[PDB]
């Protein structure tokens, strides 16, 4: 890639908040802020979306 | 809240 860490998701998520975002399996994120706690923001790749996301749902690219 | 689980 191109140096920036990437994560993937590991399952479908539905959003719950309108700051929430939903995304696929498979959906690739950079990491916005992983501070406040479990629920991580993001930027959705394919989408160019960012949200909430658990960070249960997802794991890094490189494995 | 807690991150939700897993789908089922
Ligand atoms: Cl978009
Ligand atoms: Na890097």
């Amino acid at each position: 890639g191109t140096g920036v860490t990437l994560f993937v998701a590991l399952y479908d998520y539905e959003a719950r908040t309108e700051d929430d975002l939903s995304f696929h399996k498979g959906e690739k994120f950079q990491i916005l802020n992983s501070s406040e706690g479990d629920w991580w923001e993001a930027r959705s790749l394919t989408t160019g979306e960012t949200g909430y996301i658990p960070s249960n749902y997802v794991a890094p690219v490189d494995s | 809240a807690p991150p939700i689980p897993p789908p089922r």
